[PDB]
Parts: structure tokens; sequence; C-alpha cells
């Protein structure tokens, strides 16, 4: 999964019509996304163990 | 010699506060009071900024002096016309959420700026797109964010209260939504600490003046009038017949507990010409007498789901309002009355 | 104090007072008929009605049957004098429990005293009664003296269980419109009853009876008097006010003949049926006449007809109308006391809120339909009483409203034909060729669809904003203290005269006041359909009662053309289990595994969490009434989930709210502050307009939307119904098929799976109720609250704009504040006014779904022994009988801890009411209590099995018993088949939490699958019982040490429950953390933590320390040394020594009470004991470090040091917490331990109060104070 | 404030017909009640018609069959038709708008002649 | 769909990316054992066959 957002990100920075500060932005949201995307796989492998 | 404020999360949380923020027992613990014009405090952490996906919860005990109405900002994290903010306003509080693409969330919640405590409860779910809203234990608000996409703020967070001096308790943050099990959970248990409060919610003091209200004519204060020579206590229902309202103090056994708790026998004390103390009649009619020796301890106490109001019993039976008489409904002594005439509330 | 102030019997003789023939207002020339004046103004004439009106005369159906669900014909009733003196004192009875309630006493007051009025007087400046508000009284004499009255009560016309007010009108006047009144005759009949079908009540009472339930007849009275209150005080909505229906869709009923002043007489949700606008149009009309009558009573000038003054009538209706009379005795209508009656005679007086007043079971709504007639008689103290109706209390019947269950109190309730015949008005369903298969579906099982033009509005008006614009007040809904409010004001002290009248004719002449012609709904109109309906869903799950084998079916089409196949949404499994053969040795498992299928299928609840207002959903609604379409349960799943509530709808209901009216704003020059509050106004009306639009649409979704979700409910009860009716038809014939040899051989007794058959109908139930409610409120959410809020928001964005260009406009007038009022326009308009749910509807409180928990574990308790007052009593409502021994021992401290010693008087019996007693097979049920079991000492305890709680009879039932370290459960059924669960704990061992410790024990017993045994909330052990056959408990439960051969042994024992369901593992756990007094400080062994005694001290971090001082003073120290030794008799126990080290005794500093009873946070001082002498235990607070070293002081040295410490009682209760404070009420910290080197001193320390609670790093700061106990009793 | 103006009165002959006319200024009367009354010389003033804002109607007894009352909300105008007029409906006709006040028109006279 | 071009569809595409994993990934289902009540994972039984 975060591999497949990266790569999304990333070939939209690349090649995009957004702006700079906007890419910026959706950098520092996709950093957090992914965090939040950890916690949940957390929550998943508590449901497993238990 | 000094004041501690500080973060037990435990997580990297960042505290700056104003040096000379006061601190004043509130519901369960001490409060931060803010005077409105240069005291205020943020809180730093990472997860603050908030973003796209992630769920978060906010909630707090507040209240407010509410002198002004104009638009000032209480508390949020705003940055670049982004994120969230609880601002005072009116008579209560108003929520603004906006994203990056500019979709807003403009809420108004009423009737919050009266003098009183309130449990402000905020519910951010990106899983269910679900925005909830609670004041004390009524949600308020139920609301659906499928609009609002990036609210991706400062990782700061600046309580300012600006304009309005208040009092905020139990600030926080919890990266998960909350149901409203846990609003009602979270606000009866640390409601009953087995102190007894005032029409503000605040803790009921002995030596302290206050008037009294039934909880059913809440707006009609309790006053005094002679019948037999001797003087009971009565509500004024002929619409201001010049019956001005009582001044109560409780008084305890001890010399000392400046603050009144559950199960605590009482005396009353009024402020006629003289300090009349509170006797129950053979009528079961509660009246002020002169010596304090025949005034009647009774035992004080209050129920669990409403936090502002208490319940006096002497030897089993407690205290209600009679029927009407005179027109004049008299405070008697008797259970044969509905519960809702047993709830009466104080206020300095 | 009664309303009926004499004992009435039909043959008393007439005295022409309270007892005398009369004759009414009649058509022609009637005869005199026997009437008894029961209070002022309430006459009663135990007689048919024949002649109120003269075209019912005849008491024979009529020539053809009415378009009601229910009716009842008998021409022989109420003939015989026996049947008047019953139905006489079934009346009396009836409002003597009407006036004992608060909200009846008023109603009667109210009736009485709305005298109708005298406005029979063509010249405006005379006062004359009208005729037919009167009677002619016939005296012993021979003369007639002519009385007026208010109410009449009489019996039924030619239908039995039509009742109804009639009142005999004017040439001109509409007596019951124009606010002048009249007398009330009310169709009633005492001895006859409805019985309806209730659901909703399963989430607090899961114990609900099955099958019919029975109206309590009161409720009825109080309908009819109610409408009676409307007539008389003339404030009667116009009976061509009718809700209309749409009948041309083959769903939508055939026709429904609802009234506005019906809907206004039940209240509830019923009333608000009604748009805000029609109810302010009401108000206004109503108010008005008043007006009218005041204007009147003002132009008086003389009186005619009577020896009363004018003066005293006038003072007499002023009381009715609640009129205001100035300095000069003009009258007029306040605007406020208008208010009050007209809200108390329309918003209270409803049959909500008498069915709140009487605790009774009755239906929510008009269209919870009757489905039966019951014969009944109140008139016996043994069969209905004043307070308490049908549900008689201390009984059987006083619980889950069983008095009103017709199968449980059948002895009151006898079955009655429906003279309106099975698919009497009905429609005709039939699917297209899968030649057609048709259905008559019957009138009353169809879907109620509102029609538009009932829901008008001005919403898109435009309002005029002006400086003088009322602003409205709030809309307060009727709750009890509001009620309360008005019993407290309420005057009970005059009640008008009997005056005297002039005599009028012998004959009353008068008729009925005109009725509108309502024209009989069409009947049997055929529909050709493409798909099957619901309605065919649910009637292939019917069949009839027979000797052929029924056979269950997944095909809707096979089950539908044959009368032995049934349809069943279950899984196919479960068909081919329930049609298949079953052999005599194998019957009773064969039973028991359908029983287990069957509530497995029932109780089956899938949780989503991706749709945000819904979080279960029932799968099987989907084949049961084929909600929706496709062919599985996951289609219904998923397609709940993707498109939301709209499947659960047979019609898509219009919610259409238009563009909201724009305000326009008058001008006021040079005028600064008539402009200011011109502005002021339009955003408080535009809050207003937020409202309206609010309860608009609430208005229309509780008509068009809610209506069809509570069908919805009642189907699938009905679905639920018919498929355990089929599957018990189909286990009986397998029964009766068997040889009676093998039928003696297996006891079995259907009525017992018919119950257990019900209560898991109960419990799936409760899971559609929740799902169903939820779906509702998430289609008023998510489906119609938004277009609204669009139009709202619309409006918004234009007052901004008229109000920007209106402060632009007086920007010279508004001169500096342009700014301000810019800033309030633009930040009041950009906000939005959140929709609340529980604004506007009663039901959906937070606090009440709490409430509904804790109710259901309640009502599920057949037996609750508490002590309270000075007995140990059961707070159940069957309120079985307790004989309590003379040796019983209860704890001076708290008397709910009961002490049981080895001899036979120390012993608690239970009689237990004959309905609670257990003999079933499958019937699941559980119990709890706490019990405290000291340490065993003697080798003859070592395998000495003794019973404590005893329920056996003849070998079968239920027992509690102790053994060493065992706490052991018997069950056994009559075939001395037994099982046996057990919980043991080890007497070998450091610390133990079970040894002289109070334990919450907890039994579960599911008669399908296991015996389970928790002990503080956690599941321990557990046995299968599935092979248990019948058990017969005692009728009796025995608390006594039986069989105990230890002397010297007790037990204590409190809160003991026995409860007709088992429990799952939250409810044991709420019950654990319940039940805990969490207010209040526990010692180590769990009894309430004293004053002024002496505890050993337990840290919780490290429990192998004790609490040690290693010198006295300020420069000494106090420090946790260990290790604290082990007691011991060998192969009885080896435990740690806890009665090493020093002690603490807790002081009272500022106790507000003399209870020597430490609760949460009270301030306290603490001394310790050292050689046998007390010292106190204090700090000096301004030495350097957080931590501050704890010293124990002569107490004549304490000083000025810091020594008041706030005590903590967290969770039983064992785990404390001490804050130490200075004398400036400053925090010192909470009390533990710190290293120094290498001693752990105790020390006060701020960084505990860092620490959120129940963490970990608080657990140093925790503390267990150990008393001496004679359940542990080492050396001291 | 409110202002009710009648209009239509005239003396009429036994049978014929009468339209008579109330115009309101000052309030919508949009969800509000209309009553036409009359006064005959000597009587009180009687209800004779009420309509209400969704157009039910209600009559007294010797006016019903004979009388109709209409109203226009868009207009803010209350009608009442009177046919097969009798000696009896002699009097003066007053049009009240049952609103938040004792809302009543001038009145006008209806003559019936034979 | 048109290709991801502005911001606003890249957080639409991103948050529905993080709801559909959040519910696959802590799929859980309450089931009957003979031991009591199971928070059985669903995907197990495709996750390793
Ligand atoms: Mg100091
Ligand atoms: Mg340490
Ligand atoms: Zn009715």
């Amino acid at each position: 999964i975060k591999r497949i957002i990266q790569k999304k990100l990333s070939y939209l920075i690349g090649n995009s019509n957004i702006s700079s500060d906007n890419l910026a932005l959706m950098n520092l949201t996709t950093t957090n996304t992914l965090r939040d995307i950890s916690n949940e796989s957390q929550i998943a492998m508590n449901n497993v163990d238990s | 010699g000094n004041n501690v404020i500080g973060d037990a999360s435990g997580k990297n949380t960042s505290i700056e506060y104003s040096k000379d923020i006061g601190l004043v027992y509130g519901i369960n613990s001490d409060a931060l009071y803010l005077n409105g014009s240069n005291q205020s405090i943020s809180f730093s952490n990472d997860f603050f900024e908030n973003g796209l996906t992630n769920s978060f919860s906010i909630y707090f005990w507040l209240r407010n002096l509410g002198k002004d109405t104009i638009k000032s900002k209480l508390i949020g994290s705003k940055e670049d016309n982004c994120g969230w903010e609880i601002y005072f306003q009116d008579t209560g509080l108003v929520f603004n959420m906006i994203d990056s693409n500019g979709n807003e969330k403009n809420i108004y919640l009423s009737d919050v700026s009266n003098n009183s405590w309130h449990y402000i409860t905020i519910s951010v779910d990106r899983l269910k797109e679900q925005l909830l809203i609670f004041i004390d234990d009524n949600l308020v608000a139920n609301e659906s964010i499928k609009e609002i996409l990036n609210i991706y703020s400062s990782n700061i967070i600046s309580l300012l209260s600006e304009n309005n001096p208040s009092y905020i308790e139990g600030l926080t943050i919890l990266n998960k939504p909350t149901t409203s099990q846990e609003v009602l959970s979270n606000y009866f248990e640390v409601l009953n600490n087995s102190y007894i409060r005032d029409s503000n919610e605040e803790r009921l003091e002995y030596n302290k003046t206050y008037q009294l209200y039934n909880y059913v004519f809440s707006d009609k204060p309790i006053c005094e009038v002679k019948q037999n020579n001797n003087i009971y206590l009565t509500i004024n229902n002929t619409n201001n017949l010049n019956l001005q309202a009582s001044k109560f103090k409780l008084l305890s056994i001890n010399p000392n507990k400046q603050y009144v708790q559950k199960l605590d026998e009482v005396i009353i004390s009024v402020l006629d010409n003289m300090e009349k103390y509170i006797d129950i009649s053979e009528d079961n009619r509660l009246q002020l007498i002169d010596n304090k020796n025949n005034a009647k301890k009774m035992i004080i106490s209050n129920d669990i789901f409403i936090s502002n109001c208490l319940t006096l019993s002497y030897n089993g039976k407690y205290i209600c309002l009679s029927m009407k008489d005179e027109n004049h409904n008299w405070m008697i002594c008797n259970n044969d009355m509905s519960k809702y005439l047993y709830l009466w509330s104080f206020k300095p | 104090m009664p309303f009926v102030n004499k004992q009435f019997n039909y043959k008393d003789p007439v005295n022409g007072v309270d007892i005398a023939y009369i004759k009414i207002p009649n058509a022609g020339q009637m005869q005199p008929v026997k009437a008894f004046k029961i209070h002022n103004k309430i006459w009663v004439i135990p007689e048919r009605d024949t002649f109120t009106n003269p075209e019912e005369g005849d008491l024979n159906p009529p020539p053809e049957a009415k378009q009601v669900p229910v009716s009842y014909y008998d021409s022989t009733y109420l003939s015989t004098d026996n049947e008047k003196d019953n139905y006489l004192k079934g009346v009396t009875k009836l409002f003597e429990r009407i006036y004992s309630t608060d909200l009846g006493r008023m109603l009667l007051t109210s009736i009485v005293r709305g005298i109708p009025f005298w406005g029979g007087s063509t010249i405006d400046t005379e006062l004359k009664v009208i005729d037919t508000n009167c009677i002619n009284v016939i005296q012993p004499d021979g003369s007639y003296r002519s009385e007026e009255l208010n109410l009449v009560i009489i019996g039924p016309s030619a239908d039995i269980i039509q009742f109804e007010c009639k009142s005999f009108g004017h040439e001109v006047l509409n007596l019951t419109r124009n606010g002048y009144g009249s007398t009330q005759y009310i169709r009633f009949s005492p001895d006859f009853t409805f019985g309806f079908e209730e659901s909703l009540e399963v989430d607090t009472n899961p114990l609900l009876g099955a099958g019919k339930f029975a109206t309590d007849p009161a409720v009825t009275l109080a309908h009819q008097l109610i409408h009676a209150g409307h007539r008389l005080y003339g404030i009667a909505i116009n009976p061509n006010r009718v809700f209309k229906v749409n009948t041309n869709a083959y769903y939508e009923m055939s026709g429904l003949e609802v009234s506005f002043e019906e809907l206004r007489t039940f209240g509830g949700h019923d009333a608000k049926f009604i748009d805000s606008l029609q109810e302010n149009e009401f108000r206004l009309y109503y108010y008005n006449k008043f007006k009218d009558i005041a204007s009147t009573l003002n132009k008086a000038k003389s009186i005619v007809g009577t020896t009363a003054s004018l003066q005293y009538m006038k003072n007499v209706f002023k009381e009715k109308y609640l009129l205001s009379e100035d300095t000069s005795g003009k009258f007029s209508v306040d605007k406020l006391k208008f208010d009050k009656l007209y809200k108390m005679l329309t918003e209270i007086y409803t049959e909500d809120n008498f069915v709140k007043f009487f605790k009774v079971l009755n239906a929510k709504t008009f269209l919870n339909f009757d489905k039966a007639v019951f014969k009944i008689n109140i008139v016996p103290k043994v069969n209905y009483t004043i307070y308490d109706g049908f549900n008689l209390r201390n009984t059987n019947l006083a619980a889950n409203f069983n008095g009103q269950n017709t199968e449980i109190n059948n002895m009151n309730f006898t079955k009655l034909k429906n003279f309106t015949g099975l698919f009497e008005f009905y429609k005709l369903l039939c699917v297209r060729g899968i030649n057609d298969l048709c259905i008559k579906v019957n009138n009353w099982d169809l879907f109620f669809s509102p029609s538009e033009d009932n829901f008008t509005n001005d919403l898109n008006k435009g309002e005029e904003i002006t400086s003088d614009t009322n602003i409205e007040a709030a809309e307060e809904n009727i709750s009890l203290d509001l009620i309360q409010q008005y019993y407290l004001t309420f005057n009970f002290d005059n009640e008008p005269e009997n005056i005297s009248i002039e005599n009028l004719s012998s004959d009353i002449i008068g008729q009925l006041e005109l009725m509108p012609n309502i024209e009989r709904f069409p009947n049997g109109k055929k529909y050709e359909l493409d798909k099957y309906t619901m309605f065919h869903y649910l009637r292939a799950q019917e069949f009839e009662h027979g000797k052929s084998r029924i056979a269950l079916t997944n095909s809707v089409n096979e089950a539908l053309l044959n009368p032995s196949r049934v349809y069943t949404f279950f899984s196919s499994d479960y068909v081919k289990k329930v049609n298949k053969a079953t052999e005599a040795a194998m019957f009773l498992g064969w039973v028991e595994q359908l029983v287990y299928d069957f509530t497995d299928e029932t109780s089956e609840v899938s949780t989503t969490d991706k749709i945000a207002d819904i979080t279960i959903i029932i799968p099987y609604i989907g084949p049961a009434l084929n909600i929706g379409n496709m062919l599985y349960k996951d289609d219904f799943v998923g397609a709940l989930i993707f498109s939301g509530a709209v499947i659960l709808l047979e019609f898509i209901p219009e919610i259409a709210i238009p563009v909201l009216g724009t305000f326009a704003l008058v001008s006021y020059i040079a005028n600064k502050v008539l402009t200011v509050q011109t502005i002021d106004n339009a955003l408080s009306k535009r809050n207003e307009k937020w409202d309206e639009v609010y309860k608009y649409i609430v208005t229309n979704w509780l008509a068009k939307v809610n209506t069809q979700i509570d069908l919805i409910r009642k189907k699938m009860k009905e679905a639920l119904e018919n498929q355990a009716e089929a599957t018990k038809a189909i286990i009986n014939y397998q029964y009766n098929q068997y040889t009676e040899e093998e039928k003696n051989n297996i006891n079995f007794n259907i009525d017992d799976l018919s119950s257990k058959l019900n209560e898991s109908i109960n419990k799936a139930m409760i899971n559609i109720n929740k799902f169903l409610n939820q779906c509702s409120v998430s289609y008023l959410m998510n489906s119609m609250i938004p277009y609204g809020v669009k139009r709202l928001e619309d409006f918004d964005a234009s007052l901004k704009d008229a109000l920007l260009k209106y402060i632009y406009d007086n920007r010279g007038t508004l001169i500096g504040q342009v700014d301000r009022l810019k800033d309030k326009v633009n930040n009041t308009l950009s906000t939005d006014i959140p929709f609340q749910l529980s604004k506007y509807v009663d039901n959906q409180r937070l606090l009440s779904t709490f409430t509904e928990y804790i109710k259901n574990i309640i009502n599920t308790s057949i037996l609750n022994l508490r002590y309270e007052s000075n007995h140990l009593i059961d707070l159940s409502r069957y309120a079985s009988k307790i004989n309590i021994g003379s040796k019983v021992n209860f704890d001076p401290i708290d008397k709910n801890q009961i002490q049981l010693f080895n001899l036979e008087s120390s012993k608690i019996e239970v009689i237990l009411k004959n309905a609670i007693v257990y003999n079933s097979m499958y019937e699941n049920f559980s119990t709890s209590f706490w019990i405290r079991i000291p340490k065993y000492f003697n080798s003859i305890s070592l395998n000495n099995e003794y019973t404590i709680i005893n329920c056996m009879e003849n070998n079968s039932g239920w027992k509690v018993s102790l053994n060493y370290g065992e706490i052991i459960w018997t069950l056994q059924d009559t075939q001395e088949i037994k099982q046996r669960v057990v919980f043991k704990y080890s007497q070998m061992i450091n610390i133990s939490d079970y040894i002289n410790r109070w334990i919450f024990v907890t039994i579960t017993n599911n008669r399908l699958n296991n015996s389970k045994i928790y002990i503080n909330g956690r599941l321990i052990d557990q046995k299968p019982i599935s092979n248990l056959g019948n058990i017969h408990a005692s009728n009796n439960i025995m608390f006594k040490l039986d069989g105990c051969r230890d002397t010297h042994r007790y037990i204590w024992i409190k809160y003991f429950n026995l409860f007709d369901k088992e429990l799952n593992e939250k409810e044991i756990k709420d019950l654990y953390d319940n039940q805990s007094n969490s207010g209040i400080l526990k010692d180590f062994w769990g009894d309430y933590l004293q004053y002024d005694k002496p505890y050993y001290m337990l840290n919780l971090y490290d429990p192998n320390k004790y609490v040690d001082v290693n010198n006295v003073g300020i420069r000494g120290y106090m420090y946790l040394k260990g290790p604290r030794g082990s007691v011991m008799t060998t192969n009885i126990y080896l435990n740690s020594s806890l009665y090493r080290g020093t002690k603490f005794i807790i002081k009272k500093y500022a106790s507000g009470n003399k209870d020597n009873i430490v609760r949460n946070n009270d301030r306290v001082y603490i001394n310790v004991v050292v050689k046998n002498k007390e010292y106190r235990l204090a700090t000096n607070a301004s030495q350097a470090g957080v931590e501050k070293i704890l010293s124990a002081l002569e107490i004549p040295d304490v000083g000025n040091l810091s020594q008041v410490v706030v005590m903590k009682s967290k969770n039983i209760t064992n785990k404390c917490k001490m804050n130490l404070q200075d004398n400036n009420g400053n925090d010192i910290g909470f009390i533990g331990f710190h290293q120094f080197n290498n001693i752990a001193k105790l020390v006060a320390s701020n960084w505990y109060n860092r620490q959120i609670e129940r963490s970990s790093r608080t657990l140093g700061c925790s503390w267990e104070f150990i008393p001496v106990d004679d359940g542990w009793g080492e050396r001291p | 404030q409110v202002q009710l103006v009648e209009s239509g009165g005239g003396l009429v002959q036994v049978g014929g017909s009468l339209r008579l006319s109330c115009v309101v200024s000052g309030s919508d009367i949009s969800g509000i009640a209309m009553g036409w009354y009359r006064q005959a010389p000597g009587k009180r003033r009687e209800m004779v018609a009420d309509i209400f804002s969704g157009g039910s109607t209600d009559y007294a007894g010797s006016v019903k069959g004979r009388f109709t009352i209409s109203r226009d909300n868009a207009k803010k105008t209350s009608y009442l038709q009177m046919n097969n007029v009798k000696p009896e409906d002699t009097g003066v006709y007053y049009c009240r708008l049952y609103g938040s006040g004792d809302y009543w028109g001038q009145g006008t006279q209806v003559t019936v002649s034979s | 769909n048109s290709p991801i071009d502005t911001d606003k569809k890249y957080y639409l595409w991103l948050r529905e990316i993080f709801r559909n994993y959040s519910f696959d990934i802590t799929a859980t289902q309450e089931i009957n054992t003979n031991c009591g009540i199971n928070k059985v994972v669903t995907w197990f039984g495709k996750a390793l066959n």
C-alpha cells in the first residue's frame, strides 16, 4: 500500500500542473497518512495476536 | 510556591504557558484560568497538525465569564486559514474546520457562556466521515465531513481565550474518534467525586451566601412569609409580590471543612434581622426560627445524573415543595411527591 | 378524599339527589332511566344506548359492518340488574383510579368546573342556559327538577366496544367549537377491553410475555374524558379535519379515518403528525373564541332562569376560562393564562401522559391497531386494584406487565369473537404467473401513506422584519416536571355550585351534533403485480392447525401453493433438520439442536463499521420480507451499506422543502436604536426559521418514514412468531407420532418449548428494534435533513445580502457601528444551526439509552436480596418472602453484609413465588453474589463439602456448596443426572486474592450449551450441561451451612441475585463494577475503610515489603522492609505474614459527619503505631528534591508541617491513594516510596501527580490496609 | 398595524345573491383563520362562517347550504357569497382575522327586502 | 477515470485508499466457539491458505 501511494505521489510531483507549494503540502499530508496506515497495521497485528 | 502545568499523555507534547496563569479548582482537578488579555498557552505535538486521514478527539471542561459577544479565538490549530478553531461568539461557541481546498464547517453551539461549567467534546472520524459534537451529556451536532479533505495545520494548538477570562480543565486530545457512550461515561464519572455543586457546578461551600431554587420552578427563588406569627419559606407564585429572595448559608458541624460533600450533616442559616435557622414544624413544613439548638441537621446529597442539583433529607424524609395553598407553595418534609420536586440548586 | 364520596348499588332506592330516574335531551319522547350522581356534574346511566340517538334504538348489528379493526356485538349485554351493578361499580373504580393519579386528578377537576356556557339568550344583555346541557331528575314526590350538569357516562350502542363522546348541538351554535361547551355523554363499557401486540418494550423488559396484551380500561376512559374535556371548553377540533391517506397503491391501505382531534388527544408522536402552522392556527382560533366569551360576559346585564346572582355566574365562568378581571370588573383573556389553559387541555391531557402516569403497557401510536376483544371483570380487588390495575403488586403480575398479558393473566381475560371477521376489509394482491396466485391482505396490515396536503406550510412566504417584530419563546416538550409545575399551581379548592335553575319542560328536545358524511373506502381492490411482495413472504410463513405434518421450505412459491408447506428464511440446513423423521431415543437432543439453531439464526447480528449512523445489521430481514430484492442475505447487507436505509421503505417519501421566504427590512431614518433592533430581530427570526424547518422535517419524518419502519418491525415480530409456531407444530407432530410408551419415557412439555422460543424471539426483537430505529434515524439525518440545510443556507445567504444592503443604506444612521454590525451579520450568518434530534423527539436522549441498559439488567432479576430500613427484603417486583433466623448476624457498619455461622438458627430462607420457581429443561438462568470465605485452619475441612445455598427438591435443582479452596455449583435434573462446576483457589500462596477477601461470584446456566462460573467478572470454568433433562428446583432457597464439620466455620455474603437469563461477559463486568460501592474506600479484606482502626500496610508495587520505622522524630524516616515471612500450618496453608510492620490509623480532620467511614476525597490525618503508641505521619515540604521523605513525629511536635492527607478509592475498591497536602492547600504529592541508597523510604512525591491514573507508574503509591481479621487470625 | 376593510354590502331581494369581500393590510394571513359574523338589530353579534388557512370551512346552522366562505392567502382577502338570502340574514356583517389580536372590520349592512 | 491532476483529486484518492486499507486490514468478526466469543480475523484464511 505504501509503495502504491508513494509511486502515485512521486508521479504527480514529477509531471503535473499543481503548484510547487501545493506539492509540498501534499508531501506533508502523505507522510501523515503513512503514519496513520502504520497505526492501522498495528491494530491489525494486535487483532491477529489476540 | 509553584504552579505545575504539564502533559501526562507520555508523548512528545511541549507546553509553553504564561508565567502568571492561576489555578483554581474546577470539577475534579485544578483548572487553568486565563484573564483573556495577555495569558495564553500553547501545546506542541507533531500529531496536532492533523492532515487528511487522521481521526481525532478533543474534550475539555470550560467555564466562561461571558462578558462580551464578539467573535474571539478560544482554542485551535490554525495556520494558513486551515485546520480548526473554537471561537467565542454570542452566547456560546463556534466550531470552524476548513481544509486546503476551501470546504468549511462553521457550526454555532448555543448557550455555553452562562458562567457555568460545560463538557465540550468533538470527535472527527475519517473512517466513517462523521463529525460529532457533544455539550455536557447531549449530542448537539452530527455532521458528515465527506466534503472536508485536508486540514493540515500547524503542529501547535494555541489556547488563547481572547477577550473572555475563562477556566479550562482536563483538556484531552485523542488520536481516535469518540462514541456518545464514552462521552456520557467520562461526564458522569468525573462528576461524582463526593462533592456537592451550586447552580454553576462549582463546589458548594459552607459559610457562603446563596439563593435557593427548586428544580421545577428554576427561576422562582425561595422567599419567606409569616402565617401564624412564625415564619415559613415558599416560592413567589403571585408574580413579584415583593417577597425578596432569601439569603442562605450552610453551616457544618466542623469548625473546618470549607466544602460540602455527600452525606454531610448541615444546618441552614438565613440572613433575616437575625440569623434564622431552619426547623421542621409539626405538619412537616419548614420554618425559620431564632435559636441554634433547635435547628435541624439535614443530610445533604445529590443525584448522579443531575450535575447542578442537590437533595436534603431529615430522618429519611426528604425536603420538597407542597401544593398550592395561599397561593403559596410551602417547603415541606414529605415523601409523597414526585421525584422532580426533591431537586434544589443554590446560586451565589 | 375519594372522587366518588358514596357507595352506590343499583338496587339502592331513589332519593332524587344522587340516585333517581332522569330524562335527558332526546329527539322525541324518552322513557326515564335510573341514573346515579357519582360526583358534582357527573352522572352515570347503566343502560345500553338506545335513546341518545334515535337512529340507534336498535342493538342489533347495523346493515353493514363498521369499518373498524375490532368490533363486538351482544344485544343481551347490560340488561340484567346484576350487569348494571357491575357496570356502575366498574365505572366508579375506573374514576377512582384516574383521580388517584396526579394527572387524572387535574383532568377530573377541570372537567367538573368546565360548566357549559349560558349562551342560550338571543339578547346580548342576558344570560340564558341551554336546555340540552341539562337533565330532568324525578323527585320522590313526583315533581321533576331541572339540573345542569357536565358529564354523563352511559353504556355502549349496538357496537359494545365503540366508545365515543356525544353532545347535543344547537340551532346555530357549534358548542364544541365556539368555546361554549355542551354536556358530554360518553359511551363506555368497563366489562370489555382490547387486545394488541407489542414488541418495543423488549429492550427494557426482555422477559415480556408472548401473545396479545390487553389495554387497561382506565386508559380508554381517560382518552374519552380528554375528548369530553376538549368538548366542554369548546376547543374540540372540527371533525372534518381528517388526516388524509393515499389509497391507490397496492401496499397502501384501502382507507383510514383519523381526525386531528383524535391525534391531539393521543399525544406523544401521534400529535406531532400536525405541523406547527396548523397548531398556531388552532390556538389563535380558540383564543379569539375565548375573547368572544369575554366580551359576551362584559356586555351582559342580567341573568334569566335561576335564583343565582349574575355576579356569581360571571365569577363561575371567570374561573372556568381563567379570565382576567380588571379594577372595573370588565373581563378579558390574558394571552399567558390562555396559553397555560390551552396547553394543559391539549398537550398535557394526552393518552401518552396518562400511560406514563398509570405505569401500564399501551400502544405507542394509533397505527398499532387492536387485534382482539377480551371480556374482563375489574370490580373484584383480587382482579384489579385502584393503584395497580391488572399488574397487581408483589405478584407475578407486577413485573413485565404480566397482569396485562392475556396468556399469563388468563383468568382475567376471556377472548371473544371479533365481529369484524377475518379479511372483512382487505386488498387482493396477485403475483403474475410465477396462473395467478392471490392473497387477501387485511386493511390494517397495509401501509399508512399520509397525503402531502396534510403537511401545509408557509416556509416560502416571506416576512417583514420590524423593530416590533415579536420574538417567540421556546416550545418545551411536555415533561413530567412541567406537569408537576402545573399540578402544584392547580386550584382544587373551588367547585361550581349545583345551583337551582328554573324548571324546563318535561321532555327536553335536542339532537346530537351533526357528524360529517364519511364514505366507506373501497374493499377488495385487486392488484396485478410482477413481483412477490412482503405480504406474500409473510403469508407464506403461515399455516393451518391440523394433523398433517407441515414442512418448511425456502421456496416462497412452493409454500404459497400448499397448505402443508411453510416458508422459512432460515438456512437450508435448518429446513433439512426440522423436516427429518426423528426417532424416539434421539428426540430430546433433536429438540435441543433445533432450539439452538433457532436462537442462533434469530440472534444473528452483523456489525458494520463502514457507514456512520448505522452500526448493526440483521441479515435475515432480507429473505424474511423481501426487503429490496436479490437472492442472498449478503445482498441485503451490501445494499444496506451501499444505498442506505432507503431500501427498507415501501414508498420513497417526498420531502419537499421550497425556497425559504426572504425577510424584507423596514427603514427607520435618523434613528439608531430602532435600526439596530431591526437588525437583531432579523437575526433572531432567522434562528427561529432554522428551528421551524427542522420541526417541519421531523413532522414529515414521523408521519411518512417512521411509520413504515414501525410496520416493518411489527411484521418482523409476526414473521418470527410464524417461524416459531411452525417449528413447534412440526416438533409436536413428531412427538405425537410416537407410541405412547415412548411418550411416557420422554418427558416433553411443549409449553416449555413455546416459552423458550418466545424469549429467543425477544432477544431477536431487541436486535431488530435497535437496527430499525437506527435505520429510521439515519434516513432522517442523511436523506431528508440535508435538503433543509441546503435551503436554510440559501436563506442565510439571501438574508446576509439583504442585511448588508440595509446597513449600508443606513450608514449615516449607524455612524461608526457599521463595522460592528457588519461583523455581527457576517459571523452569525456564516454559521449553521445544527440539527439535534433530542430537541424535537423525546425518545432519543442518550441518558435514556443508559437508563435502558441499566433497566434491562435490573428487570431480569427474579430475586434481589437487599437490606432496607431494618429488614432484609426482596427488591424484585415479585417480592418473595424472607425468613431471617435468630442467629443471623448483620454487620453494624454495612448491614448488607450478612454473617452465617455453623448453627441451625443462623439461616436465611427465601420462599419464592410459585411463578418463579424453576421447572424447565430449556430456560437459562444466572446467579450472582459477593462471598467472603475465611481461611481454613483445621484438617477436618480437608475433603469436607458443605452446602451454603440450597435450592434442591428431591435431588433436583441447584446448590452452591463450599470445600477446601473450592466454590462448587451443582445442577441436578429429575433423573439424578448432575453436573458440577468449580472454582479452585489455593491456600499455598504468598498473597491470595480470594482467601478471606470479598469475591464476586457469578454462575450462568445455558440449558443448551454450558454452565459457566465467573470470579470477579472473569470467566473461570465451564461444564457442558446440555445432557441434563428436566430440572425441578425448590420452592425455597436456603442460606445455611449444611453438613459443615468445622464447628467454628462461618461465611460472609451480600448482594445475592437470581436472574432469569444467561448473562454475557459484558453484563457480568458491569455488575461487578456496579456493586463495588466505588464512592467508599476499602480495606484489604474488602470491607469499609474506617477511622480510628489500626491497619498493617501493603504496597502494591512490592507486596513482599512492609512499612517499618527506622527512628522516631524529624531526623528519622519510614521505609519498606522485607521479607514479610511466612505463617503456616502444614498441609493446610502457607501464606505471607500480613500482620508484620508498623500500623496506620486514619484520624478524622474535616469530617462533616460521625460515621467512622473513610469516603473518597476525605481530608484526614494519619497516625503511625510504633511500639504500641501513636505518632503522626508528616514531613517538611521545604526540603530539597521533589521526593519528600516521610517521618513519624510526636503528636505535640508536628507544628506547621505538612500533614493533611486526601484519600482516594480506585477500583472491589481495594486500591487506595494518599495525596499529601500542606496547611495551605497545596499539593506535596502522593505517598509512595523512593530509593535512597539501600533503603526505599516512604516519600511524598509530586511526580505521582504528573502521572495519569491507572498507569503502571501509579502502582508505587497504591496501598492496601490490612486489619486483624478472624478469617485470617495469625498472631499479632 | 393590521387593518381589515370590508366591501360589497347592499340591499338584496329574497332569494338573491350578494358577495362580501374583506381585504387585509399589515399581515400575511397565512396560517391564520378567518371568519364572518353578523349582528342583527338588538341581538348579539353571532358567528356566520369560519374558514381556515388550509381551506376548511365551518358554518352555522341557519346559514349552511346558503352561504359559502372562501379566501385567498395570496391576495390576502376573505369572501362570503350569500345565496338564497332570507329576511333573517339582515344585519351588519363583520369580518374577523383570528390573529394575535381581535382583528375586526368596520362592518357593512345587508338588508333583505321583500 | 480521468488521471489525477488537481491536488483535490489526489486527496480524494488518498483518503479512499486509506479507508479501504483500514477496512481490509482491520477486518474482524466475533464468533461463538466452545471456549466463548472470539474476535476472528477475516482475511487470515486468504492470507496463509
Ligand atoms: Mg505558598
Ligand atoms: Mg525509585
Ligand atoms: Zn377518541
